[PDB]
This record gives structure tokens, sequence and C-alpha cells, in this order.
């Protein structure tokens, strides 16, 4: 070190932000090589909430699932929980277990793909992998990760030979114009680490097929699962012995990769970029919790989630507050919606599109701005991690302390872009550690009694909320039913919390705040913008819907 | 080293479920396809370049001496001169028009690009359109929400090595979309015997009775789902749930309510 940083003063625009879901434009003002102001500008509107009005409430989960195909399943789950609450049905134990296991499978697939296929190219110079000696890289791999055939000299040379033939063809494909071509001051990894990470990148393309096949045993298919119904689930076959044996076996292979490659790569990258523990922090954290033992009501979900719910404000780990679903609202002042729409709780949500022009500082995003008693909230792995750690959740206490010790940093260093990236791995490891217990619970239960859907009745008028903590954080769906039809259906989505624009007070969202202070080593190739933005795991189709 | 055919992949009004589906391919796996078979030259989900460097990669691909095929994911929002869906400051419709102009061939991956999809469903606030309609050209449609990778990769490889596969009246390759879901359904004997589950909690449901009475659209849906499965393990009806008709044009409005035949 020190952290490289130019003298650049002036604007930077990055559009498209690639390696995310959906269409994001980031605009920053830079002064003397650090970002001094930022704007998160979501560039597509579809309008699922408008589309849903007047439709059968049973249909909502099938429309809302298509808010996003990266976080497939999560919206179908949130809609089903939502309608379940509105008709006041408590799902059978087996449906709670099956819905929660499908969420677990979704965490593993999503987090593996994000780290390798979306985030890693911000930290890993693939073309520098060509400079590495494979025997030296194999020795190094022995010193940073579990022993495995895939990290042998022979295996790493084969990867290097494949990459060499590809680069030498002159058709660079997805690496065309990469920020790391020619070297880059902000890229710190030795060529040996580049080679090791690239080898795992390719293995992960295969491993994610297995993670999705696991999810589909219970889900029916991936992407876009088709096993949830009002009152529980449809998938009786999902409770039987052979499908569960295959589900376990596949989940053990995926988890072996998580422990052998993902966590070791993450920690190796974290070790080299320790300065990134001082960049990109925010102050307030929210989670609805996930993996509950009682999903009979949203109240019970919040209370019994094994990854707990909570609200942390101004980094005070000493005061985890309970979630007040009544205190959530959304603003539209800096958004491309009609005026008069600020401060709306989602039961009274309004979605009235009104575009102005590109880069209008008064209206610059298709995302609404969710706020909580006037404050912006960061959601996602980092939020869940701090909340669980603060609450002494033992799996989180252990895995967090392992990471802090390996990196020799205090817990405060997690309030950062490095911490946000580390929290994603931390929770993946913890989900893995729970899979066999959760699968046994459902197998034994389903063996004894295969009840999977409860009876229910459509009310003439009602409302309900469905909560989930999706891979990206706190997800909530809200319905008003009238004449047995959808009167209102509002989605408030994790990326809406993290990446939306300013709220009615002019206050920056979490990603806008996190971008403040970002050093820019090379304005022509502003990878540091990408590092922080990607650490939030953006999904603009989710954010805007 | 031999040239690999250039593929340009555009994302419009989409959920990225079609990109996710494509990478679930196993014959071949996605890495083999892009290292050995095609040159994937623009793809926003996975490409290394961002911003102006990404836009230049696109430019270089569209200007390539050897020409390129186009894959489009998502429909086109057309209200307010195309401005509700933009990339790099340009309306999606405008960029898709530019790319399609010189394309050797156009493959629409998913029901959105093929037919307009979820954003086109009533009341269609973005005035979203399928590609063929937005551009006024015939497209190779690989619909489904999302389609099976088998069908998409199968079509890509066919187009590169054998020409345009035989298409039905809605642009779908007969290889994959020639047969009704229902005609290959293991619950067919129940349907023939009028043995229908009346609800998801019923003994009939537990016994695997036909899901027609719970809204199954398999009898009007062309797709290969029961035959090839998803993820080598399963399909919706095997998991106890009716077919939504998700490979059919405008299914969001023609196949709803999903849990009824009304
Ligand atoms: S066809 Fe379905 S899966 Fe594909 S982009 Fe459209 S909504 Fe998403
Ligand atoms: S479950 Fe659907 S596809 Fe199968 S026989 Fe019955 S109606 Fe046909
Ligand atoms: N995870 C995820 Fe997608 C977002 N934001 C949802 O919900
Ligand atoms: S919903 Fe779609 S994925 Fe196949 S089973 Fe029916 S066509
Ligand atoms: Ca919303
Ligand atoms: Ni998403």
């Amino acid at each position: 070190k020190p952290t490289p940083q130019s003298t650049f003063t002036g604007p930077i625009v990055v559009d498209p932000i690639t390696r995310i879901e959906g269409h994001l434009r980031i605009m920053v003002e830079v002064e003397n090589g650090k970002v001094k102001d930022a704007w998160s500008s979501s560039q597509l509107f579809r309008g699922l909430e408008i589309i849903l009005k007047g439709r059968d409430p049973r249909d909502a989960q099938h429309f809302t699932q298509r808010a996003c195909g990266v976080c497939t399943y999560v919206h179908a789950l949130a809609s089903s929980r939502c309608v379940d609450d509105a008709v006041k049905v408590s799902i059978p134990a087996n449906a709670r277990m099956m819905r929660n296991l499908v969420m677990a499978s979704q965490y593993l697939h999503d987090h593996l793909v994000h780290f390798y296929h979306l985030h890693a190219l911000d930290w890993v110079d693939v073309t520098a992998a060509l400079k590495a000696d494979p025997n030296k890289a194999a020795k190094l791999a022995a010193s940073i990760a579990p022993a495995r055939p895939g990290n042998s000299a022979k295996a790493l040379k084969a990867v290097q030979d494949k990459l060499k033939a590809f680069v030498e063809s002159g058709q660079l494909g997805i690496f065309t114009n990469a920020y790391f071509l020619g070297g880059h001051k902000a890229y710190y990894l030795p060529p040996e680490v580049d080679l090791i990470a690239t080898a795992h990148y390719l293995e992960a393309l295969h491993m994610q097929v297995k993670a999705a096949s696991a999810m589909a045993i219970l889900g029916g298919k991936n992407p876009h699962t088709q096993f949830t119904v009002v009152g529980g689930c449809s998938n009786y076959q999902g409770l039987t012995k052979d499908p569960l044996a295959n589900y376990l076996a596949l989940s053990k292979e995926v988890c072996q990769f998580v422990n052998e490659c993902y966590i070791p790569d993450l920690l190796a990258v974290a070790g080299f970029y320790k300065d990134w523990g001082g960049i990109g922090g925010t102050s307030n954290y929210l989670a609805f919790g996930e993996f509950a033992t009682d999903d009979s009501s949203p109240e019970k979900h919040l209370a019994t989630s094994q990854f707990p719910s909570g609200v942390i404000t101004g980094r005070d780990l000493g005061k985890v507050d309970n979630v007040d679903l009544g205190a959530i609202y959304e603003d539209v002042k800096y958004s491309w919606y009609a005026p008069g729409g600020d401060g709306k709780h989602p039961y009274d949500g309004v979605t009235d599109p009104k575009y102005t022009k590109l880069d209008d500082k008064d209206h610059y995003s298709w995302m609404k701005a969710p706020r909580y008693k006037g404050k912006a909230m960061e959601v996602g792995p980092l939020a869940r991690t701090f909340i669980a750690y603060a609450k002494g959740q033992p799996d989180f206490k252990k895995v967090v302390d392992m990471v802090l010790g390996k990196l020799s940093v205090p817990a405060t260093a997690l309030h950062s872009t490095l911490g946000r990236t580390a929290a994603r791995g931390i929770e993946t490891a913890i989900v893995c550690a729970n899979m066999e217990k959760w699968i046994k619970e459902m197998a034994d239960s389903g063996a004894k009694d295969n009840t999977l859907c409860a009876k229910w009745e459509m009310p003439e008028e009602s409302k309900g909320v469905g909560l989930a903590d999706a891979p990206r954080g706190a997800l909530s769906h809200w319905i008003r039913i009238k004449g047995k039809k959808i009167d209102n259906f509002q989605l408030v989505v994790p990326c809406t919390w993290n990446l939306g624009p300013r709220g009615a007070q002019g206050d920056k969202s979490p990603v806008e705040e996190a971008l403040i202070g970002t050093p820019i080593a090379d304005p022509k190739r502003p990878v540091e913008i990408l590092r922080t933005v990607h650490a939030f795991d953006p999904c603009i189709a989710c954010g805007v819907h | 080293a031999k040239h690999r055919p250039s593929v340009v992949w555009l994302h419009n009004a989409e959920c990225t479920g079609c990109t996710e589906a494509a990478i679930r391919t196993i014959k071949p796996y996605i890495d083999a396809l892009i290292l050995d078979t095609i040159s994937l030259d623009y793809q926003e989900t996975i490409m290394a370049a961002a911003g102006e460097a990404a836009e230049a990669a696109l430019h270089q691909a569209l200007e390539g001496k050897d020409g390129y095929y186009l894959v489009v994911e998502g429909g086109l929002p057309t209200i307010d001169g195309g401005q509700w869906g933009m990339v790099a400051g340009h309306p999606m419709i405008e960029t898709t028009k530019k790319a399609a102009a010189k394309a050797k061939g156009i493959i629409c991956i998913g029901t959105c690009s093929a037919y307009g999809g979820v954003q086109k469903a009533k009341p269609n606030p973005s005035q979203a359109k399928g590609v063929s309609e937005a551009l006024g050209v015939k497209t190779i449609n690989i619909p489904g929400c999302p389609p099976n990778p088998i069908n998409f990769v199968g079509a890509v490889v066919h187009v590169l090595t054998k020409g345009i596969p035989d298409l039905d009246e809605n642009g779908r390759p007969k290889l994959f979309y020639g047969e009704l879901v229902h005609d290959n359904c293991p619950r067919l004997p129940h349907f023939e015997a009028s043995e229908f589950a009346p609800s998801f909690d019923s003994e009939e449901a537990k016994k695997g009775f036909c899901l027609y009475e719970l809204g199954c659209k398999g009898p009007v849906t062309y797709n290969n789902c029961p035959k090839v499965l998803f993820n080598q393990v399963n399909w919706p009806v095997q998991a106890g749930h009716p077919c939504l008709g998700c490979s059919e044009p405008d299914f969001w409005d023609t196949m709803t309510p999903f849990y009824e035949q009304g």
C-alpha cells in the first residue's frame, strides 16, 4: 500500500454497471481522487404492482416471482406468505420446512454465483493468471486452502493452458476491455492467486448447476420454482426418501465447494485488500430474519427466525431493536413517480410512473426510497451478520470471530465494503452447516405424516404481509384484498432499501452513502466504484419491479 | 486457432431468469460453450468491462468483420420514446434496432423477448412489446419463463452448424415445442379416467391425480418439460403443481387465473 488514488477532479458516470442483475447507472462527483457525491440511478421500469391490480390473489406469486430470476423463488415465497397471512391460514409444519429448505438452497446458489461470477473480476486480474508458475501456485494454494485435486499443479496448469489458448485467439469475449487489461494500480493480487481464483471461477460454473439441481428437487425447477400454493406446498414427492437422499448428497457437494474454495478465496482476497475495511461503510441495519421455527404469522417469523430479525441504528451493537412493520414507508421525491407520493406505508402504496429526463438531480431513479422512521437502512448479509452477532447467535459468533482473527481486524472493520463481501461468505458457510439437520428434520417428519397444505377460505376483504430475508436482505410483500380480488399489492425489496435514491429529506441511500470517500486510482477505469456497488449484490429488476 | 462465431446478447425489459436458465446447460456446460464453441462478445450479467468500456465492447462486436448473431432477453418498453428502459443513456429499443440490423440471425430467449412477457400483461404501463413486433422481423423464439437450457443451447448450436431449425406458427423450433406438455404427462391416465384432485390438501392430490381441475394448462401448452425435465431432476407437475402455460404467447393474460379453467 497505500491505497492507490489519483488527483482526479470531475464527474464519473458508469452506465451500464455490468455484473449485476438489471439496469443501473451510477453517477459520482470526484474531487482530488475521492468520491465526494453519488447518485444511484435505476434505468428500467416494468410495473408489476400496477399489473397485479384487480387479479386473483392466488395468481400474485406467479407474477411477482418474475420481479427477478437471479433471486428466483424468494418473491413467490414472500407472496405466498403474504396471501397466507391475508386469508389467515397457518401452513403445515412440513410446508414451513420445505419452504425454508428451498430458501437455504437459494442462498447457496446465489452467493456462490455472486462471489465468483459477478464480484471476483473486480479483485482478480484474469490475464495476470497467465504469468503465474503453476508449481508455485500449487504450493501457495496448499498454504491458503484445504488440500484438493483441483488445486494441484497439474489442474492449475490445465486452467492456465485453457486461458492462454483463449487469450491468444484474440477473441477475448467477456474479458474484452476489462479494467485490468495491461495491469491496474488497484489490482493487488500476485499472479498465483489470480490463477487459483480463475480455476475456481470455472469450477463454480459447474458447481452452480448442482446447487440449482438440489433446489429443483423441492422446487420443481430452477429458475422460477413451482411448488408453493396458498396454505403450504404441492410437492408431496419432495417429502419422500429417495428425493431427499439426492437433495442431501448434492447439497453436501455444493457445501464442500463452499468450504474448500469460496471461503478460502474470500479470505485470501480479504487479506490482500485489508484497506477495503476502511472504505464503503454505512450505519443502520435491518433484517426480517429467515429460517424460522414458527411461520404461523409474520409476528412469529420475526420472533423465531434462526437468522434473527432486528434493527441496528448508528452502528450500536448494544441495542438491537425489534422490527416495527408499521414504521416502514417509501418516498418518491427523488424518484420517477408523480408528486404527492411521499411517506406511504406499503399497505397504502402508490405506483404512479412519471419520467423526467436522464440525470435530473430532482428525479433520477425508477426505485422508490424506503425509509424507517426517517432513516435509510442497509439490508442483506452484512445486516443479518451484525444483528446475529450482536444477539450472540452462536454460529455467527463463531464464524465472525474466525474471520476477524484470520484478518486480525476488530469487528468495526466489518462496517465496510470488505465486511459486506465477507458477510456474504460467512452466512453461506453457516447455511451449509445447518443443511443436514434441516433435511433430517423434514425427512423424519414427512415419513410420519405428509400433510403439506392446509385448508383455507378467501375473504371478501382483508390485508396481509409476507416477510422473507432473501439473499440480498429484507423482502416484504403487502396485499389489500377487496371483493376477493387484489385491491393493492406492493413489493418493498432489499435492493430498494440499499440502492434506491435519496428519501424526502434529501438523505442518501446506503449505496450512495457507501460510495462517499471511494478512492479512484484511475478515473478511466474506476474499478473501486464497481467494488462497493457489487458488494451490495445489486438487482435492479428486484429494486424497481 | 480457429475463429469462433460472435454472439451479442442484449438485456432489455427482463428478470435475468433466462440468463440464469442458459447457464444451467450441461451439454455442453457454459464454460465449454464460450471457450470452445462461440465467442460471447457482449453479455451484461457476466462481462468484465462496465460503463463506456462495456459500450465500446458492444461497438467492437457490432462492427466485427466476421459478423455476429444476436440473442435478445426481455421485451422492449416503448412508452415516452423508449425512455423507461435505457442502457448507457440510450433507449433499449434503439440499441436493439441497431444490433438487429446487421445480425446474421436473432434468437429470442424467453417469453418476454419472444412475445412481450410479464411487463406487457394488462394494463401494460410501459407499452412493452416482443422483439418481432418492435423490430418488424421474424425471430427464432425460445419461449418459456424461462425456457429449458436444452432448448436454447440446442437452438444456438443448430443455428451455427445446420441453419434455421423448422419453426411453428409462433416462431418456436418444432424440435422442442412440437408437442403438448399434456400429451407427455405421466398423469394422463388420471385425466382420461376423470380422476382430478379437487384441492392441494386432498387425498387425490397425495395420490398424484390430474391437476386439470386446479387449473393445469398442459392441454394447451407446447413445451417438452415432462420429456426432458429441468435441472435433470424435476418438472412442475411432478412437483404437484399445475402448468401455467408459460411458453405460450401472452400467457399472463390468456392462462389466468392460474388455478382455474375459467
Ligand atoms: S421470459 Fe420469464 S424468465 Fe425470461 S426474462 Fe422474461 S420474466 Fe424473466
Ligand atoms: S396434470 Fe396437467 S398436463 Fe398432466 S394430465 Fe392433468 S391436465 Fe394434463
Ligand atoms: N435477494 C434478492 Fe432480490 C433483491 N433485492 C429479492 O427479493
Ligand atoms: S409452466 Fe412452463 S416450464 Fe413447462 S410445465 Fe408448464 S410450460
Ligand atoms: Ca414497490
Ligand atoms: Ni433479484
